[PDB]
């Protein structure tokens, strides 16, 4: 039970370090709103 | 001035808001534009 | 995984005419463009939430 606890605590320390320390694993979600953004922007820009 | 009107700017038409402008145009520009070529800014032919 | 996008509303009069009232009465004569887009967008909205 001990080492089971420990392992598990350890696992999560290492998830926290590796998001902080990762900007692109959000890469996933940060691409709809980079297309929603782009799409918007090219509607606009369609206008001139 | 600050009241929405139907503007004729030295043949430009539109209708909108005229605000004081906080945005430095150097001496040499006369009209400023937006995205999507959208005019944002104009000097003012009768007193620049 | 993502799970909805950004809810977004388009007055398409505006973005067609804008403040001109000659092009809104024109756009008018086309029949319901308005109406399927708004109806569309609106129903984006509701489904991501
Ligand atoms: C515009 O013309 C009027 C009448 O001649 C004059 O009083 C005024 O000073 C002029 N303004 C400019 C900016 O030249």
């Amino acid at each position: 039970q001990k080492l089971i606890a420990n392992q598990f605590n350890s696992a999560i320390g290492k998830i926290q370090d590796s998001l902080s320390s990762t900007a692109s694993a959000l890469g996933k979600l940060q691409d709809v709103v980079n297309h929603n953004a782009q799409a918007l922007n090219t509607l606009v820009k369609q206008l001139s | 001035k600050n009241k929405c009107v139907n503007f004729n700017f030295n043949g430009l038409k539109g209708t909108g808001v005229l605000t004081e402008s906080n945005k430095k145009f150097l001496p040499f520009q006369q009209f400023g534009r937006d995205i999507a070529d959208t005019t944002d800014a104009v000097r003012d032919p009768q007193t620049l | 995984l993502p799970v909805s996008m950004t809810k977004t509303s388009v007055d398409c009069t505006m973005y067609i005419c804008g403040d001109s009232t000659e092009c809104s009465n024109l756009l008018l004569q086309y029949g319901s463009f308005c109406t399927q887009l708004k109806r569309a967008l609106t129903g984006i909205a509701v489904e991501q939430d």
